[PDB]
This record gives C-alpha cells, sequence and structure tokens, in this order.
RNA sequence: ACACAGUCGGUACGAAGUCGACAAGGUAGUUGAUGG
RNA sequence: GAGAAGGGAAA
RNA sequence: UGGAUGCGUUAAAAAAAAAAAAAAAAAAA
RNA sequence: UGGUUGAACAAAAA
RNA sequence: ACAGGAUCAAAUCUUCCUUGAGCGACUCGGCAGGCAAAAAAAAAAAAAA
RNA sequence: AUGGGUAUUAAUAGAGUUUUUAUCGGCAGUAUUUACGAGAUGUA
C-alpha cells in the first residue's frame, strides 16, 4: 500500500542487509490460485482482431 | 558558445600573435553578453587572456559584476588568477565586496 | 476568438528568386539566431517569431533545447516554451536520439 | 460495358433468395429436378458456382425427406426425383449412410478457376 | 388596447424570446472556447459579460438562482437588501460558493478558477 | 400577417425638400453600438499603425474604421493591397502589404 | 455469412427457438447503485431545453386505449443509451450531451475508440451522437437515459433516416402521371416525364428538377405522441409511424415551437431528467391519459 | 524521504488492453462475472459439500482443514484487496472527471453485451 | 486581477518586435 | 488553361559572410524626422 | 455629382 | 413463416432544424 | 423627439 | 499532467500564478485497412487457431 | 528520550493466467502504412 511504502521510505532503522553481494535473493512471491477469466478472454478477443490482414 | 570562447582564450594564450581590432571588439562583446554564464575557471581564463595582451574595454568591470556569484565554485588556480588579475586591473577602492568574497 | 481568414493561403503563381529566398531563409536565420541568443528570453522570442515557418526538424528542436540548457533554463510553462514542448511531443517517434531530448 | 454500373444499379437492391435459371418456371423446376437426379447418381457434379449453390438446397431437401420414412415424405421425394436408379441409390445408400447425420449432407467447393470457353466460374 | 396589439409590438414579442442553439461566429466578442474569467477585473464584470453573451435578463437569472438554491441560501437572498444579481454585477456584494455555482450553471461558464480534484500523492 | 420592417424613416423627421431627406442608420437608435459604461474612456485610437518587417518582407497596416465611409476606406485598402504605393509594384503578383481594419461596426 | 437457402431456412425456423418471455414487474425500487451521485433536480427557466435520446426501432403493433380505440404504435428501445461527455462553452465552445448507444464487438472495434470506451468505463458502443441543450440541462457523465425521461401523453419530435428503394423512374419516385395506356401512345412515353423545362428563352433545366434517380435515404422528421412506456425493458411506444428500417437509429426529443405551444404547455416534465429518489417505488408501465370525450359519440 | 518522489500517472492515463492499471476491471459486466465465478469456485472447492460440483475439470487441491483455513484466509484477503482497489479507483475517477459507471437499468441486448439484430 | 514604439509595444502588448519597426499616424508630419 | 488554345512580356547570384563596420550609444554592427 | 444607365461605391 | 403496394395507417412540428464531403495561425507541398 | 407606429398619433419648427 | 512557480504557506479536497484555447474534444501510435473469398435493399452479423 | 538508533502497514524491481455456445455443410487469399534528422557537436 501507499501507506506502507511511505513507512518504509521514512524509516531510518530498516535496511536490506547483506554481508556479501551473493546474500541478496529475489523477493519471495506467493502465487494465488487460478479461476476462470472471461475478462482476459475478452482482451484476447480484441488482441487477435486483425490476424487475417497480417 | 562557452566552448568556443574557451577555445579562443586558449588560442590567445598559446601564442603571442597580435589579433585585429575587429576580433577584439567582437570577442569583448560576446564575453560581455555571455558573462552571466561564465564558470569561475572560464572567467579566469578570459581575464588572463585579456590581461596578457593588455586590452581594457570595461571587460574587467563587466566580469566583476558577476564574479561574486561564481566565486563559490572557484578552485585554487582560478582564485589565484582572479585575484592576480583583478587586484591590478580594477580601480583602487572600487569593489571591496568582490575582494571580500574572494 | 479568432482571425476571420483561417484557410491556407495557397499562392497560385510561382515565386521569384527574392520571394523564394525570403520564404526559405528561416532555415538559416533560425539556427543562426538561436546560436547568437545569450538568454532564454531571446531564444523563446526567436522561436515564436519563426513559429509559423514549416517544417521544423528534430535538429531544430534539439538545438533549441541545447541552447536553453546552456543559457540557463526557462520556465517550462511559458507558452513560448510550450510551443517547443508540444512540437517535440508531436515529432517524438521521428527522433533518432530520443534519449538526448 | 463499364464495371462501376454494377455498383450503380445494385445500390439499394436485395439478393434473390432463389437464383432464377433460364426459361419459364416449369422448365426451371424440371432442370433442377433433372440435375438433382444426376447428382444423386454421380455423387458429385462439376457445375457453375451459382448453379451448385442453387441445387444444394434441393439436394438437402431430398435427403431430409427421404430419411423420414413416411408416406407423405415418400411422395415428396417422388415429386422431387425422376429415375429408378436415383431412387434406388438414394434410399439404399444415402439414407443408411446419413442415418445418424441430422442435416447438411452436401458441400459446394469453389474451384477458383474460370471456364476456358466462356469464362464461367466453376465449382 | 383592443383584441390586437400593434404589429410592431407583435414582432418585438416574437423576437423577445429568440433562442439560438449556436455560437456561429468567431468574430464576435462573447463567451466561447477558451473563456477565462480572469480576463475581467472582477467576478461582477465576468458575470455581466457572460449573461449578456447568453442574452438573458437579470430578473430571469435571479429567479432561477432563487428557485434552485437551497433553503438557507434562499433565506439569505431574501434578507439581502436589493437584488443580489445586480449587486454582484455592480461589484457590491460577494456571492457564496453555492450562489456562484448556480450562476455558473445559468451562464454556461465559470466565474473563478475552477478547481478539479485529483488523487495524486507524492511518496 | 406580415408587413414591411420598420426602417430608419419610421423614427425621425422627413424633409422631402432637402437632399438628405431623412437620417438613416444601420440599426434603430436604441440598437446602435456603444461602449460598456464602466469600461469606457480607457482607450484611445492612433487611427493607423504600420509595421515594417525587412526580413520576411511581409508588412502590416492596422487602420481604425470608426467614422470612415465604406467606399472611401475601400479605395485606400485596395491601393494598399495591390501595392501601387510601392516603387516595385508589379501587376502580376499580390504585391501589397497585409491590412487589418477595426471598428467595422462604426462604418458609415 | 451462410448461403441464401441456409439463411432462408433459419428465418423460417426462427420462431421455434425464441427465449421464454420475461416476467414484468408492476413496481420497482431504485437504489444508490443505479443513480448517478451528481444527478440532481433543477427548476427550469424560460430558455431551458432538455436533451433528446437515442433508440432503436423494433417493430409496430396495434394497442387499445381506455375508450376502446385502436392505435397503431411503434416500439422503440433505449438500448443502454449512456452519457459519455459534456460539451461546454469554455471547453468546447458550445453546449451539448454526447450519448452512446448499442454494443459493438471488440474484434470490430478500433483501438483508439476502445481507449475512449475504457475511459468511459462502458462496453463498446455501436453509435454515438450529440444532443444540444441548455447549460442547466446538462447531464452527468455516466448517467443512463431511461424511458421515464418522457411523460406519456407528451408530443415528441422524432428524426430518422428513410429507407432506400433503389433506382426508380419519375412515375414511382415522384408519382408522375405519365400517359394513357392506349390511344396510340408510344412505348417510350407510357411512363415518361414529358417536358423537362422551358424553351430557347431561358435555355436551361432548372435546379432541383424532379427526375429519375436513387430513391429514399433522406433525413426525415415527424411528430409522435408518447403512448406508453415500460421502464423494465426501456421500451417506448409512440403513436404513429417512424422513418427507417427495423433496428435503425432514431432520435427522440421534446416537441418544439407550434407543437409544444399547442400540446405540451400544461404537461409537466422532469428537469433535467427523471431523478429517482432512493427507496421510492415507481410504476413499471405508464399509459397516456384517456380522451375526455367519448370517441364513439357519433 | 526528504525530497518526495512523484509516481507517474501514465499508467492511469493509458487506456488499452496492455495497460492493467486501467483495464483491470473493464468491462464491468465481465468483472462482475469474474468475481462471481471466483466466489463460486472457492465455495465449491475450499468448502466442499461432499459432491463434485463439476464446475471445472478436477484438481488435486488440499483437503486438510488446516490447509483449507489458510487458503480461505488468503482468498478473503485477495477479495478485500480487489474490492478496495476498485472502490478507490472509482472514487478517483468520480472526483477527477465526474465519470461514474452504474448497474444496468433495463434488460436490453447491450446490457447483455450482445448486438441488437432483427431476430 | 492580481525606441519608444518598441518599449510601448513590449509594455502593453507584451511581445518583442526584434528587428521589426513600428510607427503610428501621430508621427506623419515628421516625414511629410 | 478563365483563353479559335495564341500574342507581348516574364523571376536580377553572393552577406547563406563576420577574427564584422559623421555624430551618439548605455553596446543592440542599435540610433539621429515628428507637439496640438 | 454627370444615360454615373458596365461593376463598386465616393463629396 | 413472409414480401411489396395503396384502396390502408400516421405526421404535417423543427429551418441557428434535420444533415453533410474538405479541423483551417499551413503565407510559396 | 417618443417602439408612438399594418390605412393610427403626440412634441418642436419655421 | 495538479506538470512548473511565488508567499510569515492554502479545511479534509491547492491561497494564488503559469499552462496564448495544456494540440477543437477524447483516444491510438505493432495505430490505421484498399482488393479477393463469404455475405449483403441503408446497415448489421465470424477473435485467433 | 536535554530526542529521532524512535516505536506504524513495503505486493518491494514483478497484483501475473483464455469465457460462453456448439452433432452435421461453407469463406478467410493479398496489398498499403509510421525515422520527410544533420545518430553526431558520440557517453566529460
Amino acid at each position: 500500500s501507499v501507506a506502507s511504502r511511505i513507512h518504509f521510505l521514512n524509516s531510518r532503522t530498516r535496511f536490506q542487509t547483506a554481508v556479501h553481494a551473493s546474500d541478496v535473493a529475489p523477493p519471495f512471491l506467493l502465487l494465488p490460485l487460478a479461476s476462470p477469466r472471461p475478462l482476459l478472454a475478452y482482451h484476447h478477443r480484441f488482441r487477435t482482431r486483425n490476424r487475417k490482414r497480417g | 558558445d562557452l566552448r568556443k570562447l574557451e577555445e579562443t582564450a586558449q588560442e590567445l594564450l598559446r601564442g603571442k600573435e597580435t589579433k585585429r581590432r575587429a576580433f577584439w571588439e567582437i570577442f569583448s562583446k560576446r564575453v560581455k553578453a555571455s558573462a552571466h554564464m561564465l564558470s569561475p575557471s572560464l572567467m579566469a581564463l578570459i581575464a588572463k587572456s585579456f590581461d596578457v595582451h593588455d586590452r581594457d574595454t570595461g571587460i574587467y568591470v563587466a566580469l566583476a559584476t558577476v564574479l561574486p556569484e561564481a566565486v563559490k565554485r572557484a578552485d585554487g588556480r582560478s582564485l589565484l588568477t582572479l585575484s592576480d588579475v583583478f587586484s591590478r586591473r580594477l580601480k583602487r577602492d572600487s569593489n571591496p565586496h568582490l575582494f571580500s568574497t574572494l | 476568438r479568432g482571425i476571420e481568414n483561417t484557410l491556407r493561403l495557397r499562392y497560385n503563381y510561382t515565386p521569384t528568386f527574392t520571394a523564394k529566398k525570403r520564404s526559405e531563409m528561416w532555415k538559416v536565420n533560425l539556427v543562426k539566431k538561436i546560436a547568437h541568443a545569450t538568454d532564454a528570453k531571446q531564444v523563446l522570442d526567436v522561436w515564436t517569431y519563426y513559429r509559423h515557418r514549416r517544417t521544423k526538424r528534430p535538429y531544430h528542436y534539439l538545438l533549441a533545447l541545447q541552447r536553453l540548457v546552456e543559457v540557463g533554463g526557462c520556465d517550462p510553462t511559458d507558452f513560448r516554451f510550450r510551443l517547443i514542448a508540444r512540437g517535440i511531443y508531436r515529432t517524438a517517434k521521428r527522433f533518432i536520439n530520443l534519449p538526448r531530448v | 460495358g463499364w464495371s462501376k454500373v454494377v455498383n450503380f444499379l445494385n445500390k439499394g437492391v436485395q439478393r434473390r433468395p432463389h437464383r432464377r435459371l433460364p426459361g419459364q418456371p416449369h422448365h426451371q423446376w424440371n432442370m433442377l429436378k433433372t440435375q438433382l437426379d444426376q447428382l444423386v447418381r454421380s455423387d458429385r457434379l462439376e457445375l457453375t458456382l451459382p448453379r451448385a449453390h442453387e441445387l444444394q438446397q434441393y439436394a438437402e431437401e431430398l435427403v431430409h425427406f427421404a430419411k423420414q420414412n413416411t408416406p407423405e415424405s415418400s411422395l415428396i421425394v417422388e415429386s422431387m426425383i425422376f429415375t429408378p436408379a436415383a431412387r434406388r441409390k438414394l434410399f439404399h445408400e444415402l439414407c443408411p449412410l446419413y442415418a445418424n447425420r441430422p442435416f447438411f449432407y452436401t458441400r459446394v467447393v469453389n474451384q477458383h478457376r474460370l471456364r476456358m470457353r466462356d469464362a464461367a466460374p466453376m465449382a | 388596447m383592443g383584441v390586437l396589439r400593434s404589429l410592431y409590438s407583435r414582432v418585438s414579442q416574437r423576437v423577445w424570446s429568440t433562442l439560438h442553439f449556436r455560437v456561429g461566429s468567431r468574430g464576435q466578442v462573447r463567451t466561447n472556447k477558451g473563456f477565462k474569467p480572469t480576463a475581467f477585473p472582477h467576478l461582477g464584470a465576468a458575470l455581466f459579460f457572460a449573461r449578456m453573451s447568453k442574452g438573458l435578463t437579470r430578473d430571469s437569472v435571479e429567479k432561477f438562482v432563487r428557485l434552485n438554491v437551497s433553503e438557507a441560501q434562499r433565506q439569505e437572498i431574501k434578507n439581502w437588501p436589493g437584488s443580489v444579481v445586480r449587486c454582484i454585477e455592480n461589484g457590491a456584494c460577494i456571492p457564496s460558493r453555492e450562489l456562484q455555482s448556480r450562476l455558473e450553471q445559468v451562464v454556461g461558464v465559470p466565474l473563478t478558477r475552477r478547481k478539479k480534484r485529483a488523487g495524486n500523492r507524492r511518496l | 400577417s406580415q408587413s414591411y420592417p420598420k426602417g430608419s424613416f419610421h423614427e425621425g423627421h422627413i424633409n422631402p425638400f432637402a437632399d438628405v431627406q431623412w437620417i438613416s442608420r444601420p440599426f434603430m437608435k436604441r440598437n446602435m453600438p456603444r461602449d460598456h459604461h464602466p469600461l469606457a474612456k480607457q482607450h484611445t485610437s492612433l487611427k493607423a499603425v504600420t509595421m515594417l518587417d525587412e526580413e520576411s518582407g511581409n508588412h502590416w497596416h492596422v487602420l481604425d474604421g470608426k467614422g470612415r465611409s465604406v467606399g472611401g476606406l475601400a479605395a485606400q485598402v485596395v491601393r494598399l493591397l495591390q501595392g501601387k504605393h510601392r516603387v516595385d509594384f508589379t501587376p502580376r503578383t499580390a504585391a501589397g502589404d497585409s491590412v487589418i481594419v477595426v471598428n467595422a461596426i462604426h462604418l458609415k | 455469412y451462410d448461403s441464401r437457402w441456409v439463411k432462408r431456412l433459419d428465418r423460417l425456423r426462427e420462431s421455434k427457438f425464441y427465449d421464454p418471455a420475461p416476467i414484468i414487474k408492476e413496481e420497482e425500487i431504485l437504489e444508490a447503485d443505479k443513480i448517478h451521485p451528481l444527478l440532481k433536480k433543477v427548476t427550469p427557466s424560460w430558455n431551458s431545453r432538455r436533451t433528446g435520446l437515442l433508440a432503436y426501432k423494433i417493430g409496430m403493433m396495434s394497442l387499445w386505449d381506455g375508450w376502446g380505440e385502436r392505435h397503431a404504435v411503434t416500439v422503440c428501445q433505449v438500448d443502454r443509451c449512456v452519457v459519455m461527455d459534456q460539451r461546454t462553452l469554455d471547453k468546447d465552445g458550445y453546449e451539448a450531451c454526447v450519448m452512446g448507444i448499442g454494443y459493438k464487438p471488440i474484434h470490430k472495434v478500433t483501438k483508439p475508440m476502445l481507449g475512449v470506451y475504457i475511459r468511459s468505463q462502458i462496453e463498446p458502443k455501436s453509435r454515438i451522437a450529440e444532443f444540444k441543450c441548455s447549460s442547466d440541462c446538462l447531464l452527468p457523465v455516466g448517467h443512463e437515459m431511461s424511458v421515464r425521461h418522457f411523460t406519456p401523453g407528451q408530443q415528441v419530435f422524432v428524426s430518422g433516416w428513410s429507407k432506400d428503394k433503389g433506382y426508380l423512374g419519375v412515375k414511382k419516385r415522384w408519382g408522375f402521371a405519365g400517359q394513357n395506356a392506349s390511344h396510340g401512345v408510344e412505348a417510350k412515353a407510357h411512363s415518361s416525364p414529358g417536358s423537362i423545362g422551358q424553351s430557347k428563352t431561358v435555355n436551361v433545366v432548372w435546379r432541383f428538377k424532379k427526375m429519375a434517380g436513387h430513391a429514399g435515404g433522406d433525413p426525415r422528421v415527424v411528430n409522435c405522441k408518447v403512448f406508453r412506456i415500460e421502464a423494465q425493458r426501456n421500451l417506448i411506444f409512440l403513436k404513429g409511424c417512424v422513418p427507417g428500417y427495423k433496428g435503425s437509429l432514431i432520435k427522440i426529443s421534446d416537441a418544439r415551437g407550434k407543437t409544444h405551444h399547442r400540446h405540451n404547455r400544461h404537461i409537466p416534465l422532469h428537469f433535467p431528467t427523471f431523478v429517482p429518489e432512493p427507496g421510492v417505488s415507481y410504476p413499471v408501465t405508464l399509459e397516456c391519459p384517456d380522451a375526455e370525450q367519448d370517441p364513439f359519440l357519433y | 524521504l526528504r525530497h518526495r518522489v512523484l509516481p507517474s500517472s501514465l499508467p492511469n492515463r493509458l487506456f488499452s488492453v496492455d495497460n492493467r492499471e486501467t483495464t483491470r476491471f473493464w468491462p464491468p459486466p465481465l468483472q462482475k462475472e469474474e468475481d462471481e465465478r471466483r466466489g463460486a469456485f472457492v465455495e465449491s472447492c475450499l468448502q466442499p459439500s461432499g459432491k463434485a460440483s463439476l464446475l471445472q475439470p478436477p484438481q488435486c487441491l488440499p483437503r486438510a482443514p488446516s490447509h483449507l483455513a489458510k487458503l480461505m484466509e488468503e482468498e478473503e484477503r485477495l477479495r478485500l484487496y480487489r474490492h478496495l482497489k476498485k472502490e478507490e479507483r472509482d472514487a478517483a475517477t468520480l472526483n477527477k472527471f465526474g465519470i461514474w459507471a452504474g448497474e444496468p437499468i433495463a434488460d436490453t441486448p447491450a446490457a447483455k453485451m450482445q448486438p441488437l439484430v432483427a431476430r | 486581477g492580481p525606441l519608444e514604439e518598441k518599449l510601448r509595444i513590449a509594455e502593453e502588448e507584451g511581445w518583442d518586435l526584434l528587428h521589426r519597426r513600428v510607427a503610428s499616424l501621430r508621427q506623419l508630419k515628421g516625414w511629410l
């Protein structure tokens, strides 16, 4: 959130710590479960609009 | 531009060739017109270029008008050159504020 | 609100040597006066004076911007500078060195 | 002539549900029935594109009513067909072959070539 | 008069309620695309200019304001000596925000720098 | 039913014995143009201004039309548009300058 | 995109696969989720003029009124007619409400128009048109026009486009008399236009002369009476006939000038439009008032 | 921070299917359908009723109540996030342009996202 | 609300003539 | 081509340079003529 | 100042 | 399950309206 | 001189 | 664009100034679509594989 | 806290995924189009 981003940017006690360059790891990501996406299907419908002309 | 003026000053310093009155007038006019853009180093370079050939057309007063603003970023060499030139070229008790700034 | 005559004035007779020279000489005078200008006011006045001369080019825009930076900047909201900014946005895709802009 | 006159004269005109063949309506109906009989006997006919498009519907009607197997549909098929060979072929081969096909028993293929003699599109 | 007025009066009657749905000339000095209230010395002058450009009467503008404003603002209007629109145009009284909003609704243009609300935040 | 509009002779004296038999105006007395009362006496007219541009060669004239006759102004404007006042006049080009005329509402 | 016979057969079999009819409510309530937050009532001045709206011609049917009089009526549907922008003097130099109607497939929509629709937060629209109006009658962006905009019994000024009849001669395009079918008439003269102008003195054929050409396809305006409205399906039943094909665009607006002075002077109208109050119940179907005198009196 | 940094508004000002900050919830009908189907899937999988809903081809999702509770908490948090972001964006659009999208008022083909045809 | 010809135009109109020159009818008798 | 379709005429390089150029300048290779 | 009765429009 | 036409039905209101085919500070493409 | 003014009038003037 | 600027500094939610009219307005910029096929009274109706 | 090692909420450089109808027959082959800059006075 904007509030949490501002909190981190204001904090003078929080850091990303690494004793050596190889310490830094990619941020951990939690992948949510899937469900049908008719909206995304609609977007794909638009994207494939002019394939006959190409 | 400023780079062209720097090149002109460097050329005037490298050799002792006597330039023409038209060159002196055009150079003085351009220096006065660009005075507000001069860094302390370029200002010292131009002041030395004029002083070596012993040409005075108000260029020293025109440069002193703006120099106090450019003093804050002056290196040791530029400070030496500016002190040496202006102390001799400015009229006695003319701009004590400038010397105080230096 | 506006001038009564807004239709393009398309001359139906070919110009003479002097007429065509006057028509085309902005391509020299614009860059010459941008170089000669030692102030943002002068730069913007010259650009406004040549506002109606077509067709401006990316190097014209870049020369204007470089001269503005060297003279020491200007208000980015002055309508004279807004002319330049809108022209830059118009010809953005035609710039080779967009990062320089 | 001039090609743009086609656009000019068709501005605001509807397509005819049935393409009209030459001659009077009885002659047109006889021609369509004869070509339907021949199509049944041959399984495929090389025609002009419009004629194939026109005869397709009657072929579909023939199959649809032959499948139903009632006296009324039998009489309809009889009114549509001419020859005993076509009758036998239809009932004993096409009907069992299409027993589980609800509809759409034929197809029209555009050859994408103009006939040499008269430049007639073919299918 | 009799059952009929003078023809001059009848023509003036017809012309009194002329209502044009266009601004069809850019040579006119009137409210148009790009109108700026600040071009005039004060809100009263801007309001008079806008109302005259619209072709509306002070009485009609005041009546609309009175009939469309809230109850407390109506009470304030009643309490105010004289006509509020006339005082505003003369630059004698300062309107409220609601009064100005109704005046702007009437005349079609803003009378002060219009403030739009954005949702931007610096991190 | 409809009838003729009210002209300028429906709002003043008529003297059939005079050359100017009645005073005629573009509008009625109440419809003649005027300056807004508080925004008056703030401006003055130089009546004519000329701008010379030697670089582009396109010069400008700006003229005040208040109180001038239509034809009397039109002849002068035609002279300026043609450029017959210039020593390098040529009939085969629009050899004149550009012209702006103000206060056309006040033409007589 | 099927064959002619396939389309004909599908037209024949269309009836067998219609959806079951919906259940029409008698009264409905509107909550805040269907009311634009900036939609507020206004009392008009003398110059106030409301906006029109867009509808699709659907068909025509015969309806009985209170006295038992039969009227042929045309049904139009306001198929998601939504305000998309406001024109203003300072921002556009004039005043109007921009309205979009219908639905267009995205695979047929263009990218910049798709961006416009995304900015408007609406599905892709089929058509867009303006309606010039007074400053006080401007509607807020996002509001959806309802048939309740029109009070039954009111007169409405309707504009549309007439159908195309193709190329027609003078006899069918302008009803020219032609010549006798007998009595020696020449074949070329049976349906000829006859003379087409005067003679050597004027030596021209006058402009706007009536001759053969492509008939139909003109902008036509008429008056209608708001006979009935149904808010559930946004249906408006207008007395009379309307130009255009079934499914063609129609503009509907308040009657004006003579018609307004003679018919609408006493019928109250909602300004700027129907402004629902949350929680209140309203009828779904509204009919025009009945005639005071018995039409079957003589 | 001492000098605040300004985020770019181009993600808000770019309207295309390639800009999610603007096309995430567009069109509203399909956004509602997506939310409804997500809720139905969650109720029919993370709250099993002892029968195969058959809404989708089967998945080997966790069945332990301890895991189901955490999955439900995650889904509730996702739902709250989506709802709050939609509400905030709608409020910003209303305050900026006065634009506002509401529920359909009538049963019409356009509201059904279908073309109006003679049939 | 919150070179005589050149100066006047700059002060009132608010733009610069540059190389352009302006005169008004008030000065005609100096050239006649 | 506005043209019985022709006739008489018909664009005047460079400074697009610049280390340029009598009396004043407030230094712009800018300026001198002009109170009712 | 006039069949200024080719067009514009002038004291 | 439909089409056309009038011998059928409706309107006769708007003209700064309905509508359109050339956004134009672009003065030598 | 007055919106006073469809085929109607008032004021002033010489 | 709340994008830039001023101030003994703003109700949440900008006190003002600038933005010649923030390109006529809103969008797009791998946008845009002439012909064929297949359809087709004006129009509308097929996402790609 | 004679005060900012100081307290709160970094999804943070990654908020990312193709719907519905549908027994069977049919179309989908091509062309045009965006740098009319002097990349460049190349990163100091």
